[PDB]
């Protein structure tokens, strides 16, 4: 039963959601909803990014979740997802407008479990899983690194023995004169102090482990003709594949409802309290592991952490970084409550008053230990940073609803007044100069150095007056009209309030009397909708010209702190310097709501007595007056960025969902749920400065207007040179040589320059599809979910560090294994450019070489279960006893054009492991 | 309905309150802080990153890829208008300009009687704005002259870099310096605030740069203006400098030592401080990359062998005008100017006058494994045991960056007198002799080298007699080269003199043997003497910004 | 003319786990209750505060540690304790008269 | 299920104390008399100027 019945609403089967055994319920439905993309890195937490109906605005695109009627935007990884009874995604503006003023990016409606009338249920779910690291990037070992360095040296024509890295090469020339390597030897110690012995270290294996996931849920549900209740407890723990990274969560939910008199005075509440403790991986840990050469030992001769010495590249020890980061644990208390009262003066009138609260409290204590890894050190700096953050949101809602059933005319009239009110704050203390260097001793009182205090606060409010009218004739013609008047504190008084209408029409064709002979066609419905929604998800301080006293106490990398503190006297400090103010942004009093107009046309069908069901949707979204933060013109200086309504986005999309469930003669019940979706995104208008800086695409070379959001312009790589004749015949370019990348001459001017660039990257897949298969046979249930993406291109940064030598900022870094298969006179059958120590050709430029085909098809979740026969369970007094074994991310298929691995995560983000899970469910 | 109206900005000041009289002084301090906190490692206000194009130094780091854009600038090949460093330095300099403009706008709306120091503060702010404009003009020939503090932001889109010609832009830059000179006090109790002497010296420098006319579409010298040289001579008079108590230091090294900050020769410097309530202190983060490998990382700003050979002198104490670069300098058999050991740290010698650190030709002092040599710049570096050096993810010190030195004033006066050729060459010769005499006696920390490393010092002043204009100009060029090494002014001087192309080509040819990075280097006659206007800025301001000639 | 802000945060977290086994008997006029119990109590407290000075506007909206321009201080401490208990209780009633 | 709001302004000016409270208690009996699972929770928010 859809909550709108006349809009683009997707109902997710919650039973299949819990099968995947994911902490985040949103991550579970990664590819089960058409036109809704979920991207998850693979960290122990269930944090993921959601994009509904593509990219719809130049602002925050997270959809508005609704739990028990209370809206929010925080991720669901911090809430217990095992007590959800229904999930509905409202991807249509007309249908989702009535649920809030933040519905521009879509609304996901989540309903929690409630006690079923007249019965009691208890469910205990246990789950133990092992997560294994699968996407192991192949990097050069010691011998391979030496061979690659020798190849680069001989290709450049330099002496390979001058590497000054302890490698001594015995080599010569063949009959054709091409250099050949006979053998290599290494010095025992990398430094003259004999403190860093040479070793063959697998850094990826050193920093990875086999994670353990535990999940225990216990829920009890109570129903009656007269009231109901529900109490759930949950514990989740996930150890990541990366060492010293973990995430655990305790959860307790209590829901209840009471009916007084006979039917009047229905008072209900839903509350949940969660406590999540997490240690996250340091930024660029995978990059650090990939960059550091395998010759560096984990431990030095004296037992301290190993590190680069002499001429080895400056990279920290990833194991040491993980060890020092294991104490950066943060605790997060989440609190989602709601209490509502419903009054019924007579049969058709309802008055609902609702109060919802969301309180979040985050406490963290970060430590900075002194480290000395060879030549890598922080000058013995030890510090503590105690940070506290508070978020407090509350919403009050009043709803008046009237229903009439006059003849064949059904009429629902609803009005509503809503207030939303959010306040955020944070403050932190910073201390230095510690002695014991242990988390027990590192407290700000125990410090003996410079101290810093940081602190800020913000907030906003929203007011909404909405109305909804639904008319039904003969249960065949449906009309819906909703109107919203929304105001926010982020806008000035003149442009505070805005009006948004939406209309929906629906015709149940099967109800018409002219096709009663079509017995096979069980149900057919055609619906259309045209709606407008408002977007105001911008910075709270958007219309003010901000001047802030930035003294410079905040840590900055590179010294570009832009602080306001100058030693005007010239005494080299020694006290409190005079300070001032700096401009952060220029105010704009003409900012108003961004208007997103959505037109949707859908056809729902069901054939063969509800056996073959499905839906087909086509949508057109047009966002105008987009509140974008334009940067300064360049001579406007600091604080030149300002918010302006100068945007325009278009999204044209198709979605198709199908489902076929049927039994078999010998007792097999098969259910197939297929889904496919495609969309095209375009930017029609954009501010000149925004298009110039290329923050939304174009790389600052060409304007992204008229092209897909995020599209990138680069050169075109027409293979590599294989002879001097090819270099001479090709158009002249700097650094052209044998074995170097050849770049196409777009304008045919005879010279390769910055004007020889074109659109090369389009981050829009041709189509994304999913398929769920459920088989039941003799108490055996098998679930198999496949997700595929076709026609998507990806920019690969790992390729830049695997197909080239000395293509990074610093040289002598560790590279990929496939680098060994580079072009050479001895090995002409290769497309990888020849190794070189100098990037004369400038191959780090954006080009089609780094663009790879990201199409993939992976088995997201497979599960085989066994249900104990009812007689044995009744003997053991359990109403339902089930066991199951599942595999998540077990298998994947990728295109041959993708040189790397894991097309879903082709970069240095958190890896996605393979989960092998065993679980049991008891229904006492 | 007060539901949407209770809430106010937290911890910030709105734009309508920044004009209050009690905040203006704060804003003034802001205009100074941007000169010490607004520079990154890759974009410093000393402009050493863009001085690698000259013959004084290479680019440090692990290799060419470490700052590929800067390597392309150094070799003058493969330079694209869509480079991040050019746009970054443009944006940072204009950020300084607009901070100064905001302070000026706040100052201009205040009563003179209530605030007696209104004129002095306005003069200081004009001086800072003119300094930023001058550095932009040096980097880019065509710049936008933002000299209107009472300009609305919407009008900033209507500005253009072709509104004024080159001479008009130079005059607009010099107007602020003229106002500052007319309004700044003779002596400042606070060393951070510029004095009248600094304004006069910088105005003379601006007029000297204006003298070398760059009329026409191309960047070729089209003549020397006599009126500009007369103005230079007028504004560099020794009476003005002596009124502010400025003069050459007794020892050269005191210009680059923490113990002698804000000295007599320090006409105006950026005040860098430590232990001042900041997270790491207002240190010179722009020079953080320049620290040697012994200090830990990045080994940038390595002086070239050409400069070391230039420091070599003959038996008569004069620089080798034609045979200096034929052979590498030898410590045992070649007389050397003492200024070399205060500028370049050669292997086998103490580092920053510290006997405990000896520079060696190994990986402990070179990051590129000999690709960029083993020389270490010393002017911006400090002793490792200073206690003025702090590790803030980049080794930076509190040593002041001296923008204007009295030796610079003397050299500009000598150059103006030589170019005038109005029977006053002997005064320029006397100034050069004074500079050389100051250099000769600068052996208070390197005196023992003669009995420790066999170093022969031989510097003598030129004889006072009649000199030809070309010979005197050559001697002035040599004195400037040996006096302001590592100080990020060689390329600008070459561009101003109009001989940048020939000198850069000769340097490339000579150093291609000892440095492979110059294998394919090449300098264009009318394209590489000025940084191109960033492509992002031109795209942002369509039909208003014109690219420099040759692009 | 001293102006300052002091942002203080304190956390207290206590949890107790209890296990009770009780048996009751009603043999004739003899009533007997036997109870055993194992209890764990576990308390952790912490606090930290930041101190800033040199404010200009002098209003609660503007007084935040980021908006300060003077000397800053950081204070912080933590503590905790645990308790373990094994207890037993026996109740005997005769004729509902002797307890 | 209980909700409560209290506010007290002291006789001394600029001193006050307010408190919001929400309590939820429940108990469930399974089978016939075995497996009695219960809970009592209360959440309070007190804002005070002393
Ligand atoms: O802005 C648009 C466009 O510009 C890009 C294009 O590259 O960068 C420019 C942008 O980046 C900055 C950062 O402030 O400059 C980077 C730029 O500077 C160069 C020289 O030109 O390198 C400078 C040196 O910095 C080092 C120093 O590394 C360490 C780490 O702290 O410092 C200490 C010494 O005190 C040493 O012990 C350490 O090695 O590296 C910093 C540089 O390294 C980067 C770049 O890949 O990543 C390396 C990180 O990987 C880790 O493993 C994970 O943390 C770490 O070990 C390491 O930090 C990046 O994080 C840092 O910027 C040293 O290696 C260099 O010699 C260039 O190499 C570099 O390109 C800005 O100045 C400038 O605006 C992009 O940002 C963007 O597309
Ligand atoms: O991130 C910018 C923006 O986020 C806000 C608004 O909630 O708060 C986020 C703060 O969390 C910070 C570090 O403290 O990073 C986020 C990490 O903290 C976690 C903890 O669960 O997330 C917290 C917060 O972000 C979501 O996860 C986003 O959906 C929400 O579910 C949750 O409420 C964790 O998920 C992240 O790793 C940092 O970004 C912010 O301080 C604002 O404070 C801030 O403006
Ligand atoms: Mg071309
Ligand atoms: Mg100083």
């Amino acid at each position: 039963r859809k909550a709108d019945l006349t809009g683009a609403v997707s109902v997710v089967k919650v039973d299949e959601i819990q099968k995947q055994g994911e902490n985040n319920p949103v991550k579970a439905l990664q590819g089960r909803v058409p036109g809704m993309n979920i991207t998850a890195d693979g960290n122990p937490s269930g944090s993921a990014t959601v994009r509904i109906r593509g990219i719809g605005t130049l602002n925050n695109n997270d959809p508005l979740y609704i739990i028990d009627g209370v809206p929010t935007k925080a991720g669901m990884h911090e809430l217990n997802g095992n007590d959800i009874e229904s999930i509905q995604v409202l991807k249509d503006a007309a249908s989702a407008s009535i649920y809030g003023s933040r519905a521009a990016n879509g609304v996901i409606i989540i309903t929690t479990k409630q006690g079923k009338k007249g019965q009691i249920k208890i469910n205990f779910d246990a789950s133990v899983s092992a997560s294994m690291y699968q996407s192991k990037m192949n990097v050069l070992n010691t011998e391979q690194y030496g061979r690659a360095m020798w190849q680069a040296y001989v290709n450049d024509g330099e002496n390979p023995n001058g590497n000054a890295l302890g490698y001594a090469y015995n080599w010569g020339y063949n009959a054709d004169g091409n250099p050949v390597l006979y053998g290599m030897t290494l010095s025992k110690y990398l430094d003259s102090k004999n403190t860093m012995p040479v070793a063959d270290t697998d850094w990826f294996d050193e920093i990875t482990r086999t994670g353990v996931i535990q999940q225990y849920n216990l829920s009890v549900s109570n129903g009656s003709e007269k009231g109901s209740s529900f109490f759930s407890l949950g514990y989740y723990k996930n150890l990541g594949v990366i060492k010293d990274t973990d995430f655990d969560r305790f959860s307790a939910r209590m829901n209840s409802d009471y009916k007084l008199i006979d039917d009047i005075l229905t008072i209900g509440q839903h509350f949940t309290l969660n406590r999540t403790s997490e240690v996250q991986a340091p930024g660029g840990i995978i990059e650090t592991a990939l960059d550091i050469p395998s010759a560096i030992p984990v431990y030095a001769s004296d037992g301290s952490w190993g590190g680069p010495v002499g001429g080895w590249p400056d990279r920290r020890n990833p194991r040491a970084v993980l060890e020092y980061n294991k104490d950066n644990r943060y605790t997060y208390w989440r609190m989602f409550g709601d209490a509502y009262v419903n009054l019924t003066p007579f049969k058709g009138f309802n008055l609902r008053s609702t109060f919802g609260l969301d309180y979040a409290n985050k406490q963290a204590r970060y430590f900075t230990y002194p480290y000395q890894e060879g030549t890598q050190t922080n000058n013995g700096k030890s510090a503590v940073e105690a940070k506290q953050e508070h978020w407090t949101k509350w919403m009050w809602n009043a709803i008046a609803t009237y229903q009439l059933e006059v003849g064949k005319h059904r009429g629902d009239v609803m009005i509503g007044m809503e207030l939303n009110r959010e306040d955020d704050s944070h403050f932190s203390g910073y201390k230095e100069d510690f002695s014991i260097l242990t988390p027990d001793y590192m407290w700000p009182d125990a410090g003996s150095g410079t101290a810093q205090a940081y602190g800020a606060g913000e907030g906003y409010s929203l007011v909404s007056f909405f109305g909804k009218m639904n008319y039904s004739y003969a249960d065949r013609y449906l009309l819906s009209l909703t109107l919203r008047r929304d105001g926010s504190s982020r806008f000035g008084k003149n442009h505070r309030y805005a009006t948004f209408p939406s209309v929906s029409l629906g015709w149940r064709i099967t109800q018409e009397n002219f096709m009663k002979e079509l017995t096979w066609l069980d149900d057919l419905k055609l619906r259309a909708s045209w709606g407008q929604t408002g977007n105001q998800e911008i910075s709270n301080l958007a219309r003010y010209t901000i001047y802030a006293p930035n003294y410079g106490t905040t840590d900055s990398f590179g010294g570009q702190s832009y602080g306001t503190a100058y030693d005007i006297t010239g005494s080299n400090g020694g006290g409190v310097l005079p300070s001032g103010f700096k401009r952060n942004q220029i105010g704009n009093d003409n900012i108003k709501w961004e208007t997103t107009t959505q037109t949707n046309v859908g056809i729902d069908f069901s054939l063969f007595k509800q056996s073959l069901y499905g839906s087909l949707e086509y949508y057109y979204k047009k966002a105008t007056d987009i509140l974008t933060e334009m940067a300064g013109v360049g001579v406007l200086g600091e604080g030149g960025s300002r918010w302006i309504n100068s945007g325009a986005m278009k999204n044209q999309g198709f979605e198709f969902n199908l489902g076929y469930r049927n039994k078999t003669a010998f007792g097999l019940t098969y259910d197939l749920n297929g889904n496919i979706s495609t969309y095209r995104n375009e930017i029609l208008e954009l501010p000149e400065t925004v298009a110039a800086n290329g923050k939304f695409g174009g790389n600052g070379v060409k304007s992204v207007v008229g092209h897909t959001y995020g599209a990138q312009v680069g050169y075109i790589a027409d293979g590599i040179f294989k002879s001097q004749d090819e270099v001479d015949n090709h158009a002249t370019q700097e650094g052209a040589a044998v074995g170097r990348i050849r770049y196409r001459d777009i304008d045919h001017n005879g010279v390769i320059d910055e004007r020889d660039q074109n659109w090369i990257y389009d981050p829009t897949p041709s189509f994304s599809y999913g398929l769920n298969i459920y088989l039941e046979y003799k108490n055996f249930d098998l679930t198999m979910f496949w997700q595929g993406v076709q026609g998507v291109d990806i920019i690969s940064d790992v390729k830049k560090k695997s197909d080239f030598w000395s293509a990074s900022n610093v040289g002598f870094l560790n590279k990929g294994t496939r680098l060994l298969n580079a072009w050479s006179p001895t090995n002409p059958n290769s497309d990888i450019p020849a190794l070189t120590r100098s990037d004369t050709n400038n191959e780090q430029r954006v080009s089609t070489y780094f663009v790879e085909n990201g199409s993939f098809l992976k088995l997201r979740n497979i599960q085989l279960g066994y249900t104990v026969p009812a007689v044995i369970s009744k003997k053991m007094r359990m109403d339902r006893l089930r066991f199951y074994c599942s595999a998540q991310n077990l298998l994947t298929i990728k295109s041959k054009n993708f040189t790397g691995e894991d097309p879903e995560n082709p970069n240095f983000s958190y890896p996605i492991p393979v989960n092998i899970t065993f679980g049991l469910n008891i229904g006492f | 309905d007060d539901f949407l109206d209770r809430q106010v900005p937290q911890g910030i000041v709105t734009g309508d309150q920044i004009a209050s009289p009690e905040y203006v002084d704060n804003l003034v301090i802001s205009a100074y802080a941007i000169w010490a906190t607004g520079d990154d490692i890759n974009s410093s206000f000393s402009l050493w990153n863009y001085d690698v194009r000259s013959d004084d130094c290479y680019k440090g780091g692990s290799g060419t890829e470490d700052g590929g854009v800067f390597n392309a600038l150094e070799i003058s090949k493969g330079i694209n208008t869509t480079d991040w460093n050019i746009n970054d330095i443009w944006k940072r300099l204009y950020q300084c300009i607009t901070r100064a403009n905001t302070a000026l706008q706040s100052l201009d709306q205040m009563d003179e009687k209530t605030y007696p120091l209104k004129n002095q503060r306005i003069a200081e702010m004009r001086f800072l704005r003119g300094h930023a404009h001058f550095m932009l003009k040096q980097l880019f020939k065509k710049i936008v002259i933002v000299n209107d503090e009472n300009m609305e932001p919407d009008a900033y889109n209507e500005l253009s870099n072709t509104t004024y010609t080159n001479d008009e832009q130079w005059q607009k830059i010099a107007d602020d310096f003229q106002f500052a000179y007319d309004n700044l006090p003779e002596v400042q109790i606070e060393k951070g605030r510029p004095a009248q002497a600094a304004a006069a010296a910088y105005l003379a420098k601006t007029y000297l740069y204006k003298a070398y006319r760059q009329d026409g579409a191309d960047n070729a010298l089209t003549g020397i203006n006599e009126e500009d040289l007369k103005q230079v001579v007028k504004y560099t008079d020794p009476l003005i400098m002596a009124k502010g108590g400025y003069g050459l230091e007794t020892d050269y090294s005191m210009n680059f030592l923490p113990q002698y900050e804000n000295g007599a020769e320090s006409v105006w410097a950026i005040q860098y401080s430590i232990n001042d309530g900041t997270y790491n202190g207002n240190l010179n983060w722009g020079m953080g990359l320049t620290t040697p490998q012994i200090l830990g990382c990045c080994d940038f700003h390595k002086p070239s062998q050409n400069l070391v050979n230039a420091f070599k002198t003959d038996s008569q104490g004069k620089p080798l005008f034609s045979t200096y670069d034929n052979e590498n300098y030898e410590v045992a058999t070649d007389n050397v100017d003492p200024r070399l050991f205060h500028t370049v740290g050669m292997p086998g010698f103490p580092y920053k006058y510290n006997e405990g650190y000896i520079i060696q030709k190994n990986d402990d002092w070179s990051r590129s494994k000999g690709l960029y040599g083993y020389y270490v710049s010393l002017k911006e570096n400090v002793d490792p045991d200073c206690d003025c050096l702090k590790k803030g993810s980049y080794w930076a010190s509190s040593l002041n960056h001296i923008v204007i030195r009295y030796a610079d004033v003397l050299l500009m006066r000598a150059e103006a007198l030589i170019q005038l050729n109005d029977g006053r060459i002997t005064d320029a010769i006397s100034l050069i002799n004074e500079v050389r005499s100051r250099a000769a006696g600068s052996t208070m920390l390197i005196f023992n080298y003669k009995e420790d490393y066999g170093v022969n010092f031989k510097v003598t002043p030129y004889d006072l007699k009649a000199y030809a204009q070309d010979e005197a100009m050559k001697m002035l060029k040599w004195e400037r080269r040996v006096e302001f090494g590592m100080e990020s002014s060689r390329f600008f001087d070459l561009v101003r003199w109009g001989e940048a192309k020939d000198v850069i080509n000769a340097y490339y040819v000579t150093e291609a043997s000892r440095c492979s990075i110059y294998k394919n280097a090449g300098f264009t006659e009318n394209k590489n003497e000025y940084l191109p206007v960033p492509f992002e800025q031109i795209s942002a301001s369509n039909g208003n910004y014109t690219q420099n000639f040759g692009w």
